[PDB]
């Protein structure tokens, strides 16, 4: 299943 | 910064003039990925190509593979054309049935 | 053997109609099997392998929403990116992301993997031990600031070594009509006149995956690693390789000259020699 980034984005 | 596509053109199966097969056209180690894939038959070019789905590797760099169907013959001369933005004219590269 | 699951996240902006185009590849085992681009009709990670159709809605749809989900990170670190180069507006970009874990052959995790490139570049990654990162330039410091004072490192720490290995098993289990196999390459050896005297000799490997694999030429018992002629290994595009290595051999003296064919499928390394 896909991975969901941190909320923590670029 | 943008990086110039190597082609490459072959057979699937070994070719045997009068007996069919398909030309892959490799076009790898590009990007950006906005890419034109033009394949050809004696100068005309081929209109149903199958052309793969964006795809990127470990370096960062994207490929397409484009192929088609066809059937060797002496008299038949088939190339691939690409057009890139790492590159200022397009670049076209002849099948060979030895390579 | 060994496994793995990776997801190459793609996002490429272009002028005018704002709104990058995103797009979701997955793999098992280095192989296509959902994919997933916001410039369909009805974005949806869609199946890509037989095996893989037998998942059901309640899974797709799961999926889709998280793939809308990280349609919007990237939509949004890309602006960011933009101002951290000042590059002018009206642009065309691209953000990359390669997330996923390998398996022993005991099915065990060894590695997480999380890394991201902009235009191409690398621009910050997760370290080996999932707790630290490794900013490649200026701007991917703050990024990688941002980053550790959020401890974003750990939900990434967790999704790697958790849901991503509780999958991959889960996959590993249902389709297992290639992904417990492999192909091995077959091989042999052609003439070419070259030049005065001389010839070439082309070793081809044909029809094997994966598709890592290593051709040399020996004179002799030595590896003759220069002068030799190699090519890229390519798709023969039903889903099996193919590559070839040649050298020059003064016409006559063909014998002398043989290839060894390295590759995992292969019960011992194959070797080869012209066959007049």
């Amino acid at each position: 299943s896909a991975l969901q980034n941190a909320a923590s984005i670029a | 910064i943008q990086k110039t596509p190597q082609i490459q053109v072959y057979s699937r199966h070994p070719p045997e003039n009068g007996k069919p097969n398909i030309l892959n056209c490799y076009v790898t180690q590009f990007h950006p990925p906005h890419i034109e894939i033009q394949m050809l038959k004696n100068g005309k070019k081929i209109p149903k190509v199958e052309m793969s789905d964006m795809s990127f590797s470990k370096d960062w760099s994207f490929y397409i593979l484009a192929h088609t169907e066809f059937t060797p013959t002496e008299t038949d001369t088939y190339a691939c054309r690409v057009k890139h933005d790492s590159m200022a004219e397009p670049k076209t590269v002849y099948w060979d049935r030895d390579m | 053997g060994p496994h793995s699951m990776r997801y190459f996240e793609t996002a490429v902006s272009r002028p005018g109609l704002e709104e990058p185009r995103y797009i979701s590849v997955g793999y098992v085992d280095n192989k296509e099997f959902v994919r997933f681009d916001s410039d369909a009709e009805n974005p949806r990670y869609e199946p890509r392998a037989p095996w893989m159709e037998q998942e059901g809605p309640e899974y797709w749809e799961r999926e889709t929403q998280k793939a809308k989900g990280q349609e919007q990170w990237f939509r949004v670190s890309l602006r960011n990116l933009l101002g951290y180069y000042n590059q002018s507006a009206g642009g065309s970009h691209t953000l990359q992301q390669m997330s996923g874990c390998d398996l022993g052959s005991d099915w065990r995790l060894l590695r997480g993997y999380l890394q991201f490139a902009y235009e191409g570049r690398d621009y910050i990654a997760l370290n080996e031990d999932l707790k630290t990162w490794t900013a490649a330039d200026m701007a991917a410091q703050i990024t990688r600031r941002k980053w550790e004072q959020s401890g974003a490192a750990e939900h990434y720490k967790a999704y790697l070594e958790g849901e991503c290995v509780e999958w991959l098993h889960r996959y590993l289990k249902n389709g297992n009509a290639t992904l417990l196999r492999t192909d091995s390459p077959k091989a042999h050896v052609t003439h070419h006149p070259r030049s005065k005297g001389e010839v070439t000799l082309r070793c081809w490997a044909l029809g094997f995956y994966p598709a890592d694999i290593t051709l040399t030429w020996q004179l002799n018992g030595e590896e003759l690693t220069q002068d030799m002629e190699l090519v890229e290994t390519r798709p023969a595009g039903d889903g099996t390789f193919q590559k070839w290595a040649s050298v020059v051999v003064p016409l006559g003296k063909e014998q002398n000259y043989t290839c060894r064919v390295y590759h995992e499928g292969l019960p011992e390394p194959l070797t080869l020699r012209w066959e007049p």
